RNA sequence: UGUUGGAACAAUGUAGGUAAGGGAAGUCGGCAAGCCGGAUCCGUAACUUCGGGAUAAGGAUUGGCUCUAAGGGCUGGGUCGGUCGUCGGCCGGCGCCUAGCAGCCGACUUAGAACUGGUGCGGACCAGGGGAAUCCGACUGUUUAAUUAAAACAAAGCAU
RNA sequence: UACCUGGUUGAUCCUGCCAGUAGCAUAUGCUUGUCUCAAAGAUUAAGCCAUGCAUGUCUAAGUACGCACGGCCGGUACAGUGAAACUGCGAAUGGCUCAUUAAAUCAGUUAUGGUUCCUUUGGUCGCUCGCUCCUCUCCCACUUGGAUAACUGUGGUAAUUCUAGAGCUAAUACAUGCCGACGGGCGCUGACCCCCUUCGCGGGGGGGAUGCGUGCAUUUAUCAGAUCAAAACCAACCCGGUCA
RNA sequence: GUGGCGGCGACGACCCAUUCGAACGUCUGCCCUAUCAACUUUCGAUGGUAGUCGCCGUGCCUACCAUGGUGACCACGGGUGACGGGGAAUCAGGGUUCGAUUCCGGAGAGGGAGCCUGAGAAACGGCUACCACAUCCAAGGAAGGCAGCAGGCGCGCAAAUU
RNA sequence: UUAGAGUGUUCAAAGCAGGCCCGAGCCGCCUGGAUACCGCAGCUAGGAAUAAUGGAAUAGGACCGCGGUUCUAUUUUGUUG
RNA sequence: CGCUACUACCGAUUGGAUGGUUUAGUGAGGCCCUCGGAUCGGCCCCGCCGGGGUCGGCCCACGGCCCUGGCGGAGCGCUGAGAAGACGGUCGAACUUGACUAUCUAGAGGAAGUAAAAGUCGUAACAAGGUUUCCGUAGGUGAACCUGCGGAAGGAUCAUUA
């Protein structure tokens, strides 16, 4: 029943529309696909002039990104954290576009230890020692041990986000809009607007 | 007011149809062919009053759908497929080949051209449009979309397709020392060397040209068509080769040959 | 407060803000490097727009907006909400009856690049058009064009 | 328990309550009791001495439990070397709490949201029935202690 | 065809209107013999409706056992007409009237770099590439599933373009899905192996078994996207021709 | 007894195009009224950041801030016995009046609201309710929208043959 | 639609029609359906009289002069780095 | 001012009739969502045959392993399709009552204006209309009007000799 007209608000001027036409269909709303943490369950839509949109209403698992490795990967949700817009949109756990999520660091810490062969988690030594050790060193008669070792230097995470890695959750910004494509697709938070968004949580509660 | 539209009707239809009033109240509305409502010629009118070979759509139904109608190499079957600009038509049970091209006032004027030159066509493109796979594409003024050109191809040039494969041979690029006729709007029809494009960022870049005869005139680069290199044209032209006479010089020639030829 | 005003977090979007990888000689340089496109038609990017540390969605020149189609002038009479004016703009009608004009006048908002304080009010501007950047917000600035007969050089 | 107790539970009382349907039909008369009753948010007429009328009339909300946001105080400014007992008085040298941030405490408040209840929610108590007119007196005040509280006296104003 | 007359006064001049004069659109009276064109339920009631028509659709090129005709033709299927009926397209175009509506609609002008578009016309449509079962078909691709319709057969209520219950049947309807495209190709991991040369560590220079991903759109992120005028350093020794 | 064979009908994908248009915008243009001089609002009234919805651009909607937009060059509110325009009557030069009317654009099917199918309806010779007027009835229920072509009713100064 | 050109609808109102040449022998020819008008607003380009409006007054135009900081590369032995 | 007709007005009824816009309450209906589970098909735990391979079997009666057409009992046990219906949201016609506004109307009694024919009382104005006329303001009188204060001449003097 709703409509996104422009026939019914006053105009600049302060007067009043008398509108000239009953309620049309080409131009038209639906109540909101307000997506929350869940089983996925994605329910169709269609639209004008076909073109089938695709609206989510419980997603755990998105296509979130490390800007800093040109790497990104498949990654399960367990969190919302800070939006922007509403605050009764972090209660509710909900999820659209730039709402600030905490995505599992599993497969991108796994990525980060098979590709520089580096450690980046250790509390209780509990496992990752047999791999580590092999990959880094000779394999093929002394080639590959000379590309990791340029590798051993210039491996970059910041305390601001060597923490995270270390307590397995990671900021991260959701960029994809949930409601309309019903992918919840985003990029790791992580420089500067990570440090201002890591103040923001601390103190929200004012 | 719902939908899209299905009845045109009297001469709300184009006017260079050369219609009546009296024949009821509707107008044939083109197929949405390869040329827009106003610039093409309705299939239909080619055969009633242009040709005057039928009578009424009836005689004209028959003829079409028996398959003798050629346009552009391939037979057509619909009763109004819109023609346009540098259109070549056959006919084989007669014998003739058409090539409509604009008059001097603009009405389609009735041409008969040779084999030779039914061959080829000449188009204009609209953009050059490298696509997918760093592959280059083209777009002509019937919705010719070709792959693969030469890629000096860049903007309103005039291409010459064999209307067997397509496949441009010999291009002629848009330059400013070039024939160009006029096609749409009040120029209608006429001839000249370009001789000057005054651009204007932002808006319709406005083409001068200058004729054989010493005249000259200016319209926007959109009705600009290029149909040959220098001051040769590649196809003949009909009576007064597209070349603008005053009404006053026009009722000269209607005096002088009256009474002598009937 | 002093330097920026929001909730979210505002950037360039095709600026990369985390590119920093390098430890080497300085972790940090010349840093989040600035983006801008220029307009075509001639109209000069203002060299505030280029080493400016602002942030901005809808700037002509830092943003997104795309001008075209239709470029007019104004009188600025308003320095009111932030990030756009209200100008003034007059012009003559022609009346048939009489031979005889008959003064008119009608005044829009456009919007503004922040760079700027020392756009004063009073003062010529030209304007381009835009697509529909609010409710009544068409047409964007594109640049101001009244100093000299002002006070102080 | 107001100068006494015990047993029962009749009428008439005295003082409290409720009652199906109609709602002043009762009566000299709405006499008596009965509805409204606090607060927040909207809305407010005829008249007028322009101050009032006005809580005019007329609406909606009110419980719990879980949150959200906003409204404040006190303290602050450097490695370095020697002297003096990187911490400090001193020196010299630096910092320049430089955009105003950082840490510790502190009272009750106001606005919004989710959930829940046999839709109950100023839950006892405290707490206005309204509207349209007429007569009289301007008003606030006073009086017939022990039948008359008024339209009676006073009253500022006016005038002899 | 840039036009004026009667009227206040005993008479005159003028301001001024009243009345005249012609066209026009509706009604109306009288009258009307021919022909050629031609308006016609707008004004008030966007008030009311009996009655009948105003939206159907077939080509060699989706379905064919009505038995309704007709094949001669019963044989290892389907003459051919063919009404029904499933499917696709059509009803969102035409016609009516002006109740709303005062920068509203609409006209002229422009952007849609801010979107969608059945159909017509042009383009591509070797998509990826990697399993073959138990002791005997992994799997159909030289064809993979069941379902309703008309039709037959029982009915129901007073009634309608109302439908239930029972038995078969097809696809260009709803679904399922395959060597072939036989990837030699390509990029990442990449057992290694080989030489020059460093005692050696080392560096250069080589070719590579294994395994993963494969431009077909959607979604997100990152990269480079020009270099317009020039000569030397330390320093990799690299593309090279001159004697050395 | 096998492998290759052209012409076509139908078909779906879209950086795609081309057409058919459709939709929100840009600048200027409207009749009478002051016995309408101040209008607009947290409930979006002008704007900013973020975002759900939309086919997209935008207070379109929600949150959080900012306090703002228009108006004597006539806003605001009212009236029209006003659908707009191309045009029409009248005329020396100016003009005054009229436009429902067959072309272009808009709104509607008794008043409103909602929605399925479809690319394109908020379609009504499509459905769902409510309201008023109503047609069959076994009293249990069913069906409709002549501001389409003809017709009749009522209306009238006034308008055709089922 | 207004105007207007060409044309004998018997004239005209109209309409965009029609005229030859012969039994027909060509296996037909010649043509028509134009132009002006269409403010105001927007685009374009010559004219610069009249009318708005502008410029150095507490310094501003001119001279490719000789100096600093700060950076963006083209390409020369380093092909690339 | 016993003198009628018409036009409009104020007016107690704290009046009536119609629209039109709305606050508030109730809110049928479609749509989104969270549930839902009448019913309809496949799977697997079971038995038996025939089809082919198989141990015991020379092949077979029949059995063990696999696959298949068919036969039946049972877990309805795990899975796809799914209507009726509901909590909630959204849009929201309509009804009931309030406010606002508009045009039209009945109303005792009062007071205007116009036309009436040959009415009664007067004579105010036009001649120095017999008090010179008129304007402003104020009081009074049956009525036109009279008077007081200041003006104008549209006055009956364009002027009166130191």
């Amino acid at each position: 029943g709703i409509s996104r007209d422009n026939w019914h608000k006053r105009r600049k001027t302060g007067g009043k529309r008398k509108p000239y036409h009953k309620k049309r269909k080409y131009e038209l709303g639906r109540p909101a696909a307000n997506t929350k943490i869940g089983p996925r369950r994605i329910h169709t839509v269609r639209v004008r002039g076909g073109n089938k949109k695709y609206r989510a209403l419980r997603l755990d698992v998105g296509n979130f990104s490390w800007g800093s490795e040109c790497c990104t990967r498949k990654t399960r949700i367990i969190d919302v954290v800070y939006n922007a817009s509403n605050n009764e949109l972090v209660r509710t756990k909900t999820l659209v576009k730039n709402c600030i999520v905490l995505i599992d660091s599993t497969p991108y810490r796994q990525w980060y230890e098979s590709h520089y062969a580096l450690p980046l988690g250790r509390k209780k030594g509990a496992k990752l020692t047999p791999e580590e050790e092999e990959i880094l060193n000779k394999k093929r008669s002394k080639k590959i041990q000379k590309k990791y070792d340029e590798r051993k230097k210039n491996a970059k995470i910041s305390s601001l986000l060597e923490e995270q890695f270390q307590q397995g959750k990671l900021l991260a910004c959701i960029a994809s809009r949930p409601g309309q494509c019903g992918r919840a697709d985003g990029y790791v938070l992580e420089g500067k607007e990570l440090e201002f968004y890591l103040r923001k949580i601390k103190a929200r509660k004012g | 007011a719902r939908g899209p539209k299905k009845h045109l009707k009297r001469v709300a239809a184009p006017k260079h149809w050369m219609l009546d009033k009296l024949t009821s109240v509707f107008a044939p509305r083109p197929s949405t062919g390869p040329h827009k409502l106003r610039e093409c010629l309705p299939l239909i009118i080619f055969l009633r009053n242009k040709l005057k070979y039928a009578l009424t759509g009836d005689e004209v139904k028959k003829i079409c759908m028996q398959r003798f109608i050629k346009i552009d190499g391939k037979v057509r079957a619909d009763i109004t497929y819109p023609a346009g600009f540098m259109d070549v038509i056959s006919i084989d049970k007669t014998g003739e080949n058409f090539r409509l091209i604009y008059d001097t006032k603009g009405r389609f004027a009735v041409h008969r051209i040779t084999p030779e030159e039914a061959k080829y066509k000449l188009c204009k493109v609209r953009k050059i449009f490298v696509g997918t796979k760093g592959i280059p594409h083209l777009v002509t003024h019937d919705a010719r979309t070709i792959r693969y050109p030469d890629p000096l191809i860049k903007m309103n040039d005039t291409i010459q397709i064999d209307l067997e494969t397509g496949k441009i041979t010999d291009f002629i690029k848009f330059d400013t020392g070039n024939l160009c006729m006029v096609t749409g709007g009040a120029n209608l029809g006429r001839i000249g060397v370009i001789t000057n494009r005054e651009r204007h960022p932002g808006s319709f870049d406005v083409v001068h040209v200058k004729d054989a005869n010493g005249n000259s005139f200016a319209t926007r680069l959109s009705n600009i068509f290029v149909i040959g290199k220098g001051n040769k044209p590649w196809i003949s032209l009909p009576r007064g080769k597209g070349i603008r006479l005053t009404i006053a010089e026009e009722r000269d020639k209607r005096l002088a040959a009256k009474q002598s030829s009937g | 407060a002093d330097i920026q005003t929001e909730r979210a977090y505002q950037k360039q979007p095709t600026i990369f803000q985390n590119k920093k990888r390098v430890l080497l000689g300085e972790t940090g340089k010349e840093k989040l490097p600035r983006y801008y496109k220029n307009i075509g038609l001639g109209f000069k990017t203002p060299k505030e727009a280029i080493e400016g540390t602002y942030i901005d969605k809808k700037c002509p020149f830092t943003g997104n907006v795309s001008i075209r189609g239709r470029i007019l002038s104004g009188v600025v009479t308003k320095m009111k909400m932030q990030r756009t004016i209200v100008i003034r703009r007059d012009y003559l009608h022609y009346i048939r009856k009489y031979n005889r004009f008959e003064k008119r006048h009608k005044n829009m908002s456009v919007h503004l690049s922040p760079c700027f304080r020392d756009v004063q009010i009073g003062d010529i501007v030209t304007v381009g058009e835009c697509r529909p950047l609010s409710k009544t917000v068409r047409f964007n600035v594109l640049k101001v064009t009244k100093a000299a007969g002002t006070k102080k050089q």
